[PDB]
């Protein structure tokens, strides 16, 4: 027995409790490519908002400002970042910039089948929005009428418009010969015509894999038009572009 | 089991 | 202040290269002496920015096969070139000049796609800038496939017109001197990436107990291609590579170093830990950073690799005890520019340097100690160069270092170590001798 | 003085090492037990009741002897451990 | 460097030694006391 | 009529800072602490608690004044680290008087006892 | 710019919560052919975390030739630590829009910056009896080692 | 010891001094200073902190035997430190790497217990002092320190409902709360809770 | 709902037991018992450890 006890506990050492979380076999290194990128690309006063999760790595290996990180003293915080990231693009956006936030960073499962995405933690972060906010935040919206938790072509409005759902499934389908993507974490399938365009940020870098991707908040406009209305200009032309009447504007102040 | 989401 | 015109110009031929990343310039000039007393000295003009940009300076005759005395001087600036023996105050002399600056041209559009073709815009002086008059001239483009000009100037002479790979100007026949007023800008095509290595700090260290030379080197590279307009887009990036699309890009993937003959245990590594993809073969380490880098990104990063001592380093024929070595300055990718060297050399810990000597001016040297892994006393002698604008493969001379190092310094290391073991092994002796009883 | 160094260094021999890389390992591993076996045995002579005057004078010897072993198996093991001295 | 499969060896080595040198122990201090 | 027009100033308040009693009433309880220790020195000496009989003579006499100058002495340093004295300087200080002063004061307790 | 009431630099000593501090800037007009000065008495400096923590209306201090000096009589950094804006937000119609902004950390006070021991009242007495302990115990000491039973 | 950095939790920055249990760091850079200028070793710092833990696997492999001699003999001891050196339990959060706070805390803990059960049955004041000046480190190096200061006192209140209090008990345990208690508040993460 | 939302914070299922002691589970037990008929104030230590 104690023979076989030192090889039952060699076998567990070597099997489950020698890997690091930064690199993953198969290597796959996408957390330290995009590390090492916004170390090497971005400006060093720079914010970096995210999920908790990965907040002392940011704060270690790319060597910029986070929000939020593991040492959870704050949770009013991490509400907002939450929230930033379980509401429609125009909320987060002005949620955001209140903040002084320049980038974003998002993990993403869905090529290689990772599993510890965002996606998975999604309903937690609403979980915590809800209970500072419940009556902004409703997580039964994000669920279908069957109760599923989809995101496919049946998933809810509220997670289709929500923004790590835009910020994560963009030029997925599009990555597939056909446009027909399938979600390696979920085993779901993903349409060209499922995700919505982004019209308040901008996707600075992909890593190889897929896993990270960062976004940028762009500047708002010199008119003071809002960001949806130079997004709908752009996707737009039409040669009866609209009738004579008149604006339902209000007085002027 | 680390100190992260689940 | 000029220069006494003490010469003429015969016929003046400027031909410029711009296939690399750096431009190069040889000039074949034919010069006779306009005075009667004979002077051995002839001066070389150059502008402000383009002298502090220069990086490689020199001359032979169209003749001979070994080169003249040819240095710079420190608003036209000068370099002089020397003669052997003084010429007759009325005969003909056949020089030709090269020169290696570090400039090249910027991108004409900043945003270009990331398979769009890239143009630079270069801006020279057209006009033959000399201080000694010229009453022939002509001018050349080479190394790009197509040239123009950017906003031309009305009167024709002063145009040039296209050959197969060339761009020859106008054949004009009386220059005066300090006629550098009319100024040229073209705009070629270069397809290629364009290396800047801002900062290389080259690490060699020498050991006699293992006789083993280790090279360590930390790059700080850019790219000063053009940027990519609408940022970066990892499924366009996947389509090209799908779609075989080998053409010459200004991104670079893939660097390819070159190194000393026999060279082992190769890593590369940069601030986030061990990149893994890498791969040696031949004399060659070929590296893939992280990401690809795009015009206007950078990428800081480190090499290794150790080498056998004994291609380096030779003993003197007068005693056992005085070394040569003669270390390699650039050991690099191909075609890539450095805008600051600091070369240091670790000696071990009893030499004592003797003579230096290197092959092209540093802005500085100095010496000074730096203790390591078993350094007890003061440590390993740190010789540092200081060197500005260096280029790939035109500066390939090698540092001369003569030092001294007897046997009893080489013996002295594991004393050392021994006399600290056994002052600890004494002391245990003596917390053992005494008691603290009560 | 570039061309005269130039022409000493390009007119002399190579270095030869005292002792070769290859060798360095199992040196290393003989002069550990050596090591060893002399300090374990000076440590017995601690541990000995005898006089005061007679254990200070084998204690010493015996460092004296280990401390040198221990020194040349150091150089050697990092050596060949890949660090270089 | 040393290889995966090499630092496997040796771990259980290393505890093989460790596990039948203090069964050797035990026996003689339960025997012979 | 936002965005546009001119904001009323914005000053902070600042909290208090915590009251310190009146002096005499300290100085008071000062006094009272100084009587109560002089009255445990005068209340040991009166009674036969301390009658230094016991007083080592001989090469004993040294051992003891080593001990003695080993405890002032690291009260002495103890002070000098309340003085403003940094962490360090008082591990030296206390790693050099603690080596020889251990070597004595365990001679002293182990030939006087 | 802004600096310490005194005078000394951030970058000599970065700030500190109550510490004393002045901010300063300059305004100029563009009138087709000059530089000149610019009055206005409706210009405002904030400090602001998320929210505004101050917000104080300039005064002019000094004219130069082509430059009017706007400054904010030294006040008090707030009693809250954290990174703080320091910032200037010209915005009236008519005229060009300007914005200055300065981030800074306004930190906590240290160990060695709180008052001594020796000089709060209040401690006079505690530090009475941790003296005349200690003296006693010395007293003691010896006492013990100097009486035979 | 005084750090406030305002690169984390942006608008509102952490007191990193005082929100943070400084002993493994602290003998981080005490072993780094000692190989650098001691040994003549300049390690990277990385390196130390990534060889840590399995330099304190065997510390604590030492202290399991100490202790465990105390229980029934040094045979026993041996067992438990062969059982402890090479256990999964404890080598899932001590591999190499593995820089948290528990890489050198459970080192500590056994030692504190070890000292704890010497001062226990032999009534010594110095090794009750050793207990308390190990259990500081401990409240210094990691917050499950509350362990050990409710498994202490327990023991204590225990062996008075069996009927066994002795003097030893007294010395012991007197001596081990009062030094170890004042020592305990020095930490400014751990403040007044002592008390409160 | 954040302490509740980390891995960390989680019940044990009865295999992780085993999983990290081979066979020290069932002495473990046994151990203690046997602890329990020789009871010295050191052996109510690991008791009330246990
Ligand atoms: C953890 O993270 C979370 C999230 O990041 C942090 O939570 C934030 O905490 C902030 C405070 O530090 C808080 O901001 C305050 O909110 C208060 C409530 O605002 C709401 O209610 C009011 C109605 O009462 C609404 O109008 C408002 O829109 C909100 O809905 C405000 O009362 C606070 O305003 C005061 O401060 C700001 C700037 O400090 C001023 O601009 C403002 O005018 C107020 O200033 C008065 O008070 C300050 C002292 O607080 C005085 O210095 C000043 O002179 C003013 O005093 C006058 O007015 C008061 C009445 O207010 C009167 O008594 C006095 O006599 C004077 O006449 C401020 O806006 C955030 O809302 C909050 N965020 C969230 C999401 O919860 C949390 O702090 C973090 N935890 C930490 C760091 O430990
Ligand atoms: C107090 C009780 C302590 C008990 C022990 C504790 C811990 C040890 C247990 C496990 C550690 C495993 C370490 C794995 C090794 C990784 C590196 C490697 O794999 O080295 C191997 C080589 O190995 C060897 O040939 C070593 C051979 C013998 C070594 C000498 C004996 C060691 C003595 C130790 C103490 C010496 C001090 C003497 C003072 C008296 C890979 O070399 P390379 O190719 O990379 O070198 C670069 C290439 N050249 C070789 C050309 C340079
Ligand atoms: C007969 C022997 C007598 C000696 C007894 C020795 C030790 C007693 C045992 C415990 C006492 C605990 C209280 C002392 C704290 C001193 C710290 C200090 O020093 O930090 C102080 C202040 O920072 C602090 O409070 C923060 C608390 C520090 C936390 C402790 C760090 C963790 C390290 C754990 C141990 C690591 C082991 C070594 C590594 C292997 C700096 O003081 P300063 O440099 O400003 O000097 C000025 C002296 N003013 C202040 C009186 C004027
Ligand atoms: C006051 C307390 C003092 C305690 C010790 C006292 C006396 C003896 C002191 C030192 C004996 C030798 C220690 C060598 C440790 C550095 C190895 C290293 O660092 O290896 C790491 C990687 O691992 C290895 O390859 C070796 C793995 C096996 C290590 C076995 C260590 C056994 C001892 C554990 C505790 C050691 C002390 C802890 C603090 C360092 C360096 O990897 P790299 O990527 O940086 O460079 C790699 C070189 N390229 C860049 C050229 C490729
Ligand atoms: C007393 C203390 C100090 C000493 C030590 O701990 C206990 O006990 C040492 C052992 O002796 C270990 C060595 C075993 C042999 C093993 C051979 C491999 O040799 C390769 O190279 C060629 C060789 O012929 C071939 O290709 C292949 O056999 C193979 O690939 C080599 O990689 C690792 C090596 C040398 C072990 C390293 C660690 C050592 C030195 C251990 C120390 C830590
Ligand atoms: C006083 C001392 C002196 C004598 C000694 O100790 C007491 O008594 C020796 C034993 O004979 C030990 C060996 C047993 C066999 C065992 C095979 C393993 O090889 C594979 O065995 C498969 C099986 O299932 C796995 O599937 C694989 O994983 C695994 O690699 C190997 O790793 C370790 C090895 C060789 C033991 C090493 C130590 C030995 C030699 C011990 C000596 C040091
Ligand atoms: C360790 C035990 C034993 C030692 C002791 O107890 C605890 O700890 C001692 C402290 O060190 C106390 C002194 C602090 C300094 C303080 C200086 C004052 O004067 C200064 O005042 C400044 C501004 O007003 C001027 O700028 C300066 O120039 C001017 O010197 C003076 O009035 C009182 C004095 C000396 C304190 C007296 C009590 C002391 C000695 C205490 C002892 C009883
Ligand atoms: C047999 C007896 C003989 C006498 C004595 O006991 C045993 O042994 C003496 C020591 O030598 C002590 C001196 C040490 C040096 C110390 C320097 C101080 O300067 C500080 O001044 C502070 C502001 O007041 C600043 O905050 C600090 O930074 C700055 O270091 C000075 O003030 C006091 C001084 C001289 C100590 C006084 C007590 C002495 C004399 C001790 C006696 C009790
Ligand atoms: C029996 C044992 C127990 C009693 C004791 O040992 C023997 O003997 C005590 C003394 O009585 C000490 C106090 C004296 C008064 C002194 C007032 C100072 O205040 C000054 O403050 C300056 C700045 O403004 C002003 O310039 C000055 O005018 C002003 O006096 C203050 O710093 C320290 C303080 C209170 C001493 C504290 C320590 C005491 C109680 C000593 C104990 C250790
Ligand atoms: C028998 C048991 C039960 C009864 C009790 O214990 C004994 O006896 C009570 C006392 O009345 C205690 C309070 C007094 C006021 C004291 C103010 C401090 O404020 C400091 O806070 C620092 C920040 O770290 C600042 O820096 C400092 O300036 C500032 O003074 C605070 O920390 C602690 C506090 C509240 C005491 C502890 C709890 C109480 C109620 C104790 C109970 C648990
Ligand atoms: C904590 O939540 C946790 C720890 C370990 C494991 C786990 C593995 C983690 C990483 C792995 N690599 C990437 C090498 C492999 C793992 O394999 C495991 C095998 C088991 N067995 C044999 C029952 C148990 C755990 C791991 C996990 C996890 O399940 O992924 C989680
Ligand atoms: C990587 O190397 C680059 C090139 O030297 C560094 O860029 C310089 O950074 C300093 C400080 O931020 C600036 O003052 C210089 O202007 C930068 N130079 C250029 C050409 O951009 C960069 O800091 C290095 N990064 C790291 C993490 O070391
Ligand atoms: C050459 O030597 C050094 C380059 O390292 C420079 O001078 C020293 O620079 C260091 C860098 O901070 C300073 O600390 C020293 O004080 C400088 N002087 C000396 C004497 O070391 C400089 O580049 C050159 N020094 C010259 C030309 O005197
Ligand atoms: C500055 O001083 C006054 C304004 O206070 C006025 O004369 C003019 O603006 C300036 N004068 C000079 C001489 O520059
Ligand atoms: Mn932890």
């Amino acid at each position: 027995y104690l023979y076989l006890f030192v090889f039952h506990s060699t076998w567990v050492t070597r099997t489950a409790y020698s890997s690091p979380s930064v690199v993953l076999p198969s290597l796959i290194d996408d957390f330290r490519e995009a590390y090492y990128w916004l170390r090497m690309n971005s400006d060093e006063d720079s914010k970096v908002a995210a999920w908790w999760d990965y907040g002392y790595q940011i704060g270690g290996m790319a060597d910029r400002t986070t929000l939020v990180d593991n040492n959870t003293w704050n949770n009013t915080h991490i509400a907002i970042v939450g929230k930033a990231m379980a509401s429609p693009e125009e909320k987060s956006y002005e949620i955001l910039k209140e903040h002084d936030v320049d980038y974003v960073l998002v993990i993403f499962g869905g090529l290689i089948g990772f599993g510890g995405d965002d996606i998975n933690k999604f309903l937690w972060m609403i979980r915590i929005s809800e209970g500072i906010w419940p009556e902004e935040i409703k997580e039964r919206d994000f669920y279908t009428a069957e109760g599923e938790y989809r995101v496919d072509a049946r998933a809810s409005e509220t997670m289709r418009n929500s923004l790590l759902y835009k910020m994560s499934y963009k030029d997925f389908p599009q990555l597939f010969n056909g446009g027909q993507a399938t979600d390696r974490v979920r085993q779901q399938m993903i349409t060209p015509l499922d995700v919505p365009p982004l019209d308040y940020f901008d996707e600075v870098f992909t890593s190889e894999n897929w896993m990270v991707r960062i976004y940028q908040l762009k500047k708002d406009d010199a008119q003071g038009r809002t960001l949806r209305d130079v997004g709908e200009l752009t996707r737009s032309s039409t040669k009866t572009r609209r009738s004579i009447k008149r604006p339902e504007l209000g007085l002027r102040v | 089991y680390a100190n992260a989401t689940s | 202040y000029e220069p006494p015109a003490t010469w003429e110009n015969v016929d003046y031929k400027r031909t410029i290269d711009v296939s690399n990343a750096y431009i190069s310039e040889t000039i074949e000039i034919t010069i006779k002496n306009i005075a009667s007393e004979p002077a051995t000295e002839y001066f070389t003009a150059f502008e402000s920015g383009i002298f502090s940009k220069v990086s490689f300076f020199s001359a032979y005759f169209t003749n001979e096969a070994t080169f003249l005395n040819s240095q710079l001087l420190a608003e036209i600036r000068y370099g002089i070139i020397q003669f052997p023996n003084a010429i007759s105050p009325q005969e003909e002399v056949s020089l030709v000049i090269k020169s290696f600056y570090n400039t090249v041209g910027i991108p004409y559009p900043e945003h270009v796609g990331m398979s769009e073709e890239q143009h630079l815009l270069w801006e020279t002086n057209r006009l033959p800038l000399s201080a000694y008059d010229t009453k022939k001239a002509s001018f050349t483009l080479i190394g790009s496939s197509s040239f123009e000009e950017y906003h031309p100037p009305n009167d024709e002479s002063l145009l040039g017109k296209a050959n197969g790979n060339s761009f020859e100007f106008g054949p004009w026949e009386d220059i005066p001197r300090f006629s550098s007023n009319e100024t040229l800008a073209i705009v070629y095509s270069h397809n290629a990436p364009l290396n800047q290595v801002v900062n290389l700090r080259r690490d060699i260290w020498l050991s006699h107990w293992a006789s083993t030379i280790q090279f360590e080197e930390y790059y700080e590279l850019t790219n000063k291609a053009a940027k990519l307009s609408k940022g970066f887009s990892r499924l366009e990036l996947m389509k090209q590579i799908q779609t075989q699309n080998m053409r010459q890009t200004h991104f670079v993937t893939v660097l390819d170093m070159l190194l000393p003959e026999g060279a082992t245990d190769h890593y590369f590594t940069d601030l986030v830990g061990l990149v893994s993809t890498s791969h040696a073969e031949r004399d060659h380490f070929f590296i893939r950073p992280r990401f690809p880098i795009f015009g206007g990104w950078n990428y800081n990063f480190t090499v290794g690799w150790t080498n056998k001592l004994s291609d380096f380093l030779h003993v003197s024929s007068g005693s056992d005890e005085k070394f040569v070595a003669s270390i390699p300055i650039l050991n690099g990718p191909p075609d890539t520019v450095y805008d600051n060297v600091e070369l240091s050399v670790f000696l071990p810990e009893g030499a004592e340097i003797f003579d230096i000597d290197s092959p092209v001016p540093f802005t500085n040297v100095s010496i000074e100690t730096q203790k390591s892994y078993f350094d007890l006393n003061k440590g390993h002698v740190k010789l540092t160069f200081s060197y500005r604008n260096l280029i790939s493969q035109v500066a390939n001379g090698q540092v001369l270092i003569k030092y001294d190092y007897p046997k009893s310094s080489f013996f002295k290391k594991p004393l050392s170590i021994a006399c600290y073991i056994f002052t600890a092994l004494m002391g245990v002796f003596v917390l053992k001798t005494l008691n603290m009883n009560v | 003085t570039y061309e005269q160094l130039y022409k000493e260094f390009h007119s002399s021999k190579s270095f030869q090492p005292f002792i070769h890389l290859d060798t360095q390992p199992k040196f290393a591993i003989c002069g550990l037990i050596v090591t060893l076996a002399v300090l374990s045995s000076a440590l017995f002579a601690v541990g000995s009741k005898s006089s005061y005057i007679k254990k200070l004078f084998f204690y010493t010897i015996l460092s004296v002897i280990g401390s040198l072993f221990a020194g040349l198996t150091t150089v050697f093991a990092s050596n060949s451990f890949g660090v270089y001295v | 460097m040393i290889s995966d499969e090499q630092l496997n060896s040796l771990a259980i080595t290393f505890g093989i030694v460790m596990m039948t040198l203090i069964v050797i122990y035990h026996a003689v201090d339960s025997t012979m006391s | 009529v936002d965005k546009f027009g001119i904001k009323p100033e914005i000053h902070h308040i600042f909290h208090a800072e915590p009251k310190r009693v009146a002096k005499p009433i300290a100085v008071i309880f000062v006094l009272i602490i100084f009587i109560t220790i002089l009255s445990l020195i005068v209340t040991w000496l009166n009674s036969c608690a301390a009658a230094f009989n016991n007083i080592p003579t001989g090469v004993t006499a040294v051992y003891f004044l080593g001990f003695i100058a080993t405890i002032v002495g690291f009260e002495v340093i103890f002070a000098r680290y309340y003085l403003g004295t940094s962490i360090f300087e008082t591990l030296f200080s206390s790693l050099y008087l603690g080596a020889p002063g251990l070597l004595t004061s365990t001679k002293f307790l182990r030939s006087f006892g | 710019v802004h600096s310490h009431a005194d005078g000394t630099s951030y970058d000599e000593e970065p700030y500190k919560i109550k510490d004393k501090v002045i901010y300063s800037v300059g305004f100029s007009e563009w009138n087709g052919e000059e530089w000149l000065p610019h009055i206005a008495d409706d210009i405002q400096f904030e400090l602001r975390q998320v929210d505004p923590y101050y917000r104080l209306t300039l005064s002019p201090s000094g004219n130069d030739s082509e430059t009017q000096y706007y400054t904010t009589g030294e006040f008090i950094l707030p009693d809250r630590h954290g990174v703080f804006t320091f910032l200037t937000d010209y915005r009236k119609i008519g005229l060009s829009f300007t914005t200055d902004k300065d981030v800074k950390a306004i930190r906590h006070l240290a160990n060695d910056e709180y008052p001594r021991s020796w000089e709060i009242s209040n401690s006079w007495v505690y530090i009475s009896a941790i003296c005349g302990v200690i003296v006693a115990w010395i007293f003691f000491v010896v006492s013990f080692v100097t009486t035979s039973s | 010891l005084n750090w406030f950095d305002d690169r984390t939790w942006y608008p509102l920055g952490r007191v990193t001094g005082g929100t943070l249990y400084p002993g493994l760091m602290t003998t981080s850079a005490f072993i780094w200073h000692a190989l650098r200028n001691w040994l003549g070793l300049p390690i990277d710092i990385r390196n130390v902190c990534v060889l840590f833990a399995p330099l304190f696997s065997g510390v604590t492999a030492w202290a399991t035997y100490e202790f465990t001699k105390e229980i029934k003999d040094a045979s026993a001891g041996l067992l438990a430190a062969g059982f402890i050196a090479i256990v999964p339990g404890y080598i899932s959060r001590s591999v190499a790497g593995s820089y948290d706070n528990e890489a050198i805390a459970i080192t500590l803990l056994m030692v504190t217990f070890m000292f704890w059960i010497k001062a226990q049955k032999t009534g010594s004041i110095m090794h009750a002092t050793c207990a308390a000046l190990f259990y500081f480190y401990m409240v210094s190096a990691w917050g499950g320190y509350v362990f050990i200061t409710n498994l202490i006192p327990l023991h204590v209140f225990l062996l008075i409902l069996m009927g066994r209090y002795s003097s030893k008990l007294y010395s012991a345990y007197t001596t081990w709360y009062a030094i170890g208690t004042v020592a305990s508040m020095q930490i400014p993460f751990v403040g007044f809770l002592p008390i409160r | 709902p954040i302490i509740a939302s980390v891995s960390e914070h989680q019940p044990v299922s009865w295999p992780a037991f085993f999983f990290d002691t081979h066979f020290l589970i069932w002495l473990f037990p046994a151990g203690v018992f046997l602890l329990f008929l020789d009871l010295k104030d050191e052996h109510v230590f690991v008791i009330a450890y246990s």
